[PDB]
């Protein structure tokens, strides 16, 4: 050929660097934060440490963890949600002191075609707040089939296992956590989600599933 | 101050009531006699030879 | 009152149904029942290209029909050189999250949006020797999901947000604001003309628009379900839609009415692109069954197959001499046909 | 004619040999597609291809057999071909005992995987498989002679220590422990302590792992008992004894049986790999 | 502002050795090449050496092969040239240019300004140049020709001559490169064309400020032409 | 004395 070795050798250069560029942006950890509006995870990311999608970031223990909150911006959501497949889990997460929007959106989420074989971590925020109220009066209200007491582990039980109803796909698990007032212990539940998501993700590509 | 918008429906729905239109046959003609007229240019509807082909 | 005005706009409504319905003469199937078929079309692919490695997602020719674009998940933009399969840029983004791309008709430009609700432009002629961002054009509120260049100063935007706008890119500011639509707006097509444009929302309808004046002149409601892929005829007086109804239409300006539909029982799956070839009688559509259909525009009959492609094919393109066509997948491979 | 004991090899290596023509074949196929792109694809392609130029040397054997052990090539290939038979047998064993131990690596230690995996150290422990194969191959490639008789000339290629040693303790005790020993104890304890980890919490349960870490170690220690007693039986025996005799019968049908396990890999990351059903169409 | 400055001249005794640098600034210098080009005090251009991106190819010339060595540093910037043994036909000037390479690229648009280097005494492709003096008026018009040996038409459809301006007492400027393309800034006036082996070189409404030394170059395979004056 | 036959496989 004439001169065009150097073009070829300047097509061979971007594919190396391309390469090099993807095999060191395949080490990070992507997790979706989905919630109802006013929920807590503008605050779950700020003890943590615009117009559109908004993503923050942080190591725990050798490990880069990537969250999004693409709550942000109001449009259909079955436009974009394609986006986010292939993404480790869901996080997920419910106040304590409004709620049936919240479960329908669970539900809608739960039982989707795209995001049929991923894990989610829910999270019970405000707990304190929730006795207090309780005790104030009944929760009966909310639920008007609710024939059991007043204490406050009962009605936390059964509010726990009427948001994990909706389940349906007997193969995904529900990681749910009651995150009280700690002194930021919540990063250790998503750690050990991840961890187990991701021996089992290892296990399953050298073929022993 | 809900009617406003009311009213510019009426008004929008009201200028495109007032275009114009012609047969169906006509347009119909007007296309397959675009399709005819250009038709020794299209190089999908027929097999190219190995030689004209730039992609080889 | 409210009863006065809700009676007006449906005695109109009856009115312009009743004028188009009597401005029908004759159904287009039995006027084109005189002529021959095509036959059989046995394209068969000639390059691949392998660069990309996450869902490609959008694509566009250059008017040279030589050099592409393509956009990826990934975060890349790399433009490629279809004849010798060589890389000659590769630019790279800010955000991934991208859904868009465009070709400057003088080969100057190219421009990039997605989930950011900004609109960025890179200039690939610097004296430095690299691409640069030149403007960053900001000012939507949902996310973009089209963009066209008109020349190197002006570019008309699509977003979620129900509205279109045209920008000036010496200033970045909005010149005309397009507002009528009731969903969000996801396709975009210009004419050859340069002088109108439709486009397409997720409330079943389209409307064809004026650049000089921000005016709505036709609406056409034929589709049941939300509009995904528009493209013009070459002669730019008619106009072909797909939709997630898993079927297209072929629709008329002058007589403002639907013409074919083009459809089978053993397909379920939406629509993804459509494009014409370059005499307007072949009409190709990209589903989601791993696959493209190509069908005559005059009789609405298939005339083969363009398999090979191993997830959603979500983009498509003809060149301007009409000699190859292009497609992409969420496998991250582009191939070329002929 | 020919005895009992030897027919059912003849049957055993055509069967083999058929076998093996198909299978690794269509393994290197689709995993050659799969290089710089996948990292669990270099110890498949590598078992593929060490298994293949294993099988592909049965019809000398079966010319052997047929030919009462006539050798017309010369001196050249008798130090030559069982060398290359013996180094892709090792190499084969050896590449299956680091799979397993990269399986135990991967299971557990995920989070180290995840920040230095990659091509660089697969094709280097590979590499160290192969060295050690050759590396046990060398005195075969050494001390292998020639002899034939005056009058009724039955030339054969066959072994002889110097003229009088008892170097060949060492040797054999060095090739069985490096060959069977360390490979099955690794085998063993490494699924062990994977089938005890994954069977502890939920969402890792699959009822399968069981089934393909029995059907590897029960096939490998079935398939590669025989071969190994007799070799050692045969290595501290004279040339005259009565059990000698025997041995040397069945000598043909253990290396027979042997092969078996080597036609038999294939087989399984084809029936339990996954999603295996359209990638050719694909490829 | 593109800046290539070079510096490393003076005064070298047959036999010693000396060594220039081109430190360059302005643009992207991990992405283009580097030449040398050296001339005589009164004669053509002459072609040294040649220098890729990410260095993996290297070129020299049949007369300097075995003395000369090409270096480059992309962190500091800077360009370098070895050279040994120095003879007594080295005395000349030498320059630094430019060359990006892809798809309608532009190589050679950016020269150097230049160092003297002076020694005290003690199967190639030809192109020839027609003249080497012609007369003009402002406001009328010229035509310059040069013609090679061999056709430099490639199956590709490509075409490679260059066309170069030098002006009294400074560097050289690009024109035209692959026979058709205007460089960026170079005015409308100028249009080259050219068949084979015979290429013509116009320029219409000749202004005062057009007068100088036209060389034609080839880049066909890995030379400069004689070279003709204008005089008003 | 010292010769021993072995098969080829071997």
């Amino acid at each position: 050929s004439a001169e065009e070795r150097a073009a070829l050798e300047r097509s061979k250069a971007i594919e190396k660097n391309l390469k090099e560029d993807g095999i060191s942006a395949a080490k990070d950890v992507k997790l979706l934060l989905l919630g109802a509006d006013n929920s807590g995870k503008s605050t779950i990311v700020k003890q943590m440490k615009t117009t559109g999608i908004v993503e923050t970031h942080f190591t725990f223990k050798n490990l880069h963890f990537r969250l999004f909150d693409v709550g942000g911006q109001r449009s259909e959501r079955k436009k974009w949600i394609h986006c986010f497949e292939d993404v480790t889990a869901i996080i997920f997460c419910v106040d304590l002191s409004d709620m049936h929007e919240s479960l329908m959106l669970f539900d809608s989420i739960c039982n989707n075609k795209f995001f049929i074989d991923t894990s989610i971590i829910l999270f019970l925020n405000k707990k304190d707040l929730f006795g207090e109220k309780i005790k104030k009066s009944p929760l009966t209200i909310c639920f008007p089939e609710y024939t059991g007491p007043n204490t406050y582990e009962d009605a936390a039980a059964y509010i726990q296992a009427q948001f994990e109803s909706k389940n349906r796909s007997p193969n995904k698990e529900i990681y749910c956590h009651m995150t009280c007032a700690t002194d930021t212990n919540n990063a250790q539940v998503i750690f050990d989600a991840v961890t187990d998501i991701i021996i089992a993700n290892n296990l399953r590509g050298c073929g022993l599933y | 101050a809900s009617i406003a918008q009311a009213r510019k429906l009426v008004e929008q729905l009201k200028m495109e009531a007032n275009i114009d239109r012609i047969k169906v046959s006509k347009a119909a003609a007007d296309l397959m006699a675009y399709c005819e007229a250009h038709a020794k240019e299209d190089p999908l509807l027929t097999p190219v030879p190995a030689s004209e082909n730039p992609f080889r | 009152e409210l009863d006065q005005l809700r009676q007006e706009a449906e005695q109109l409504k009856n009115q312009i149904r009743d004028a188009r319905k009597a401005c029908a003469d004759a159904t287009l199937s039995q006027i084109t029942n005189n002529i021959d078929p095509v036959g059989r079309i046995q394209m068969r692919t000639r390059r691949t290209l392998r660069g990309h490695l996450a869902k490609i997602y959008a694509m566009h020719w250059g008017t040279d029909s030589r050099l592409l674009v393509s956009a990826s998940q990934d975060g890349k933009l790399i433009i490629w050189d279809s004849y010798t399969t060589n890389k000659v840029h590769a630019i790279p983004l800010r955000s991934s999250w991208v859904m868009t791309c465009a070709y400057a008709p003088s080969g100057n430009y190219v421009a990039c949006g997605g989930l950011d609700n900004i609109c960025s432009i890179y200039n690939l002629k610097t004296r430095e020797g690299n691409v640069r961002v030149s403007r960053e054009l900001a000012g939507h509120t949902g996310y973009l999901s089209c963009c066209r260049f008109l020349d190197d100063n002006q570019i008309v935007t699509s977003s979620g947000d129900t509205t279109c706008a045209l920008w000036d890119i010496e200033t970045g500011q909005q010149t005309t604001t397009f507002t009528g639509h009731t969903g969000d707006v996801m396709s975009l097509s210009l004419a050859p003309d340069t002088r109108l444009f439709v486009s397409g929302a997720c409330d079943a309808s389209a409307k064809l628009w004026d650049v000089r004046e921000g005016m709505c002149r036709q609406t056409f409601t034929g589709h049941e379900s939300d509009i995904n892929a528009i493209c013009f005829f070459p002669n730019g007086n008619a106009f072909a839609t797909g939709s997630d109804d898993a079927t297209c239409r072929l629709f008329d300006l002058r007589a403002d009415q639907e013409l074919m539909t083009y459809s089978h029982d053993n397909i379920i799956c939406g629509i993804t692109s459509v494009s014409f070839s370059k005499s307007g009688r072949l009409l190709l559509a990209g589903y989601d069954d791993f696959n493209c259909n190509v069908w005559d525009a005059l009789k609405a009959d298939r005339a083969g197959v363009l398999a090979g492609h191993d997830n959603r094919v979500s983009c498509l393109g003809v060149t301007d001499d009409g000699m190859a066509v292009a497609t992409g997948s969420w496998d991250s491979f582009l191939k070329i046909w002929n | 004619t020919l005895r009992v004991p030897d027919i059912l090899a003849l049957v055993i290596f055509a069967v083999v040999f058929l076998v093996g023509v198909l299978g690794n074949a269509l393994v290197v196929w689709v995993t050659a597609f799969e290089a710089k792109r996948t990292i669990n694809a270099i110890w498949f392609l590598n078992l593929a291809v060490a298994d293949f130029l294993s099988c592909l040397a049965l019809p000398i054997l079966f010319t052997s057999i047929v030919q009462h052990h006539h050798w017309p090539f010369g001196g050249a290939a008798c130090s030559i071909l069982p060398s290359l038979i013996l180094l892709n047998m090792y190499a084969s064993i050896l590449l299956l005992a680091t799979i397993s131990a990269d399986r135990f690596l991967l299971v557990f230690k995920p989070i180290w995987c995840q920040n230095f995996r990659g091509a660089g150290l697969a094709w280097i422990a590979c590499a160290v498989a192969w060295g050690l194969a050759l590396l046990l191959t060398i005195p075969s490639f050494l001390y292998r002679v020639v002899r034939e008789e005056y009058f009724p000339p039955k030339v054969l290629c066959g072994v002889d220590y110097s003229h009088d040693k008892r170097r060949e303790r060492a040797v054999a005790i060095v090739r069985l422990v490096l060959g069977f020993l360390w490979p099955l104890l690794t085998l063993t304890i490494c699924y062990t302590f994977i089938l005890l980890r994954t069977w502890s919490r939920r969402a890792t349960r699959s009822t399968k792992t069981l089934k393909v870490v029995v059907a590897v170690v029960a096939s490998f220690f079935i398939f590669w008992l025989p071969y190994q007693v007799t070799g050692i039986m045969m290595s501290f025996l004279e040339p005259s004894s009565p059990t000698f005799l025997l041995l040397k019968k069945l000598d043909s049908l253990c290396v027979s049986f042997a092969y078996i396990n080597c036609c038999i890999n294939p087989i399984i990351y084809v029936v339990a790999g996954q999603g295996f059903q359209g990638r050719l169409r694909k490829s | 502002d593109v800046q290539l400055v070079e510096s490393g001249g003076g005064l070298v005794q047959p036999g010693g050795s000396r060594k220039l640098s081109c430190s360059a600034s302005g643009f992207a210098f991990s992405s283009f090449g580097m030449h040398w080009v050296r001339q005589a005090p009164e004669k053509g251009l002459e072609w040294v050496a040649y220098i890729s991106s990410g260095s993996g190819t290297i070129y020299y010339a049949d007369t300097v092969k075995g003395r000369f060595t090409i270096s480059r540093d992309d962190p500091k910037n800077t360009l370098f040239l070895q050279m040994t043994s120095l003879r007594s036909e080295d005395t000349a000037m030498y320059y630094c240019v430019r060359s990006i390479y892809y798809y309608g690229s532009s190589p050679f648009d950016f020269w150097g300004q230049g160092t003297t280097l002076t020694v005290s005494s003690g199967s190639d492709i030809v192109m020839t140049q027609a003249t080497s003096s012609v007369p003009v008026t402002p406001g009328e018009s010229v035509s310059i020709s040069c013609r090679s040996s061999k056709s430099l038409l490639h199956s590709n459809g490509n075409t490679y001559l260059y066309w170069f301006l030098q002006r009294p007492g400074q560097s050289p400027q690009l024109l035209i490169y692959r026979m058709s393309n205007l460089a960026s800034g170079v005015p409308d006036r100028f249009s080259g064309s050219g068949s084979g082996t015979a290429f013509t070189l116009t320029i219409s409404r000749l202004e005062a400020e057009d007068v100088g030394v036209y060389y034609c170059m080839q880049h066909l395979e890995y030379t400069f032409g004689a070279g003709t004056k204008l005089e008003l | 004395y010292s010769f021993k036959p072995m098969p080829l496989x071997r």
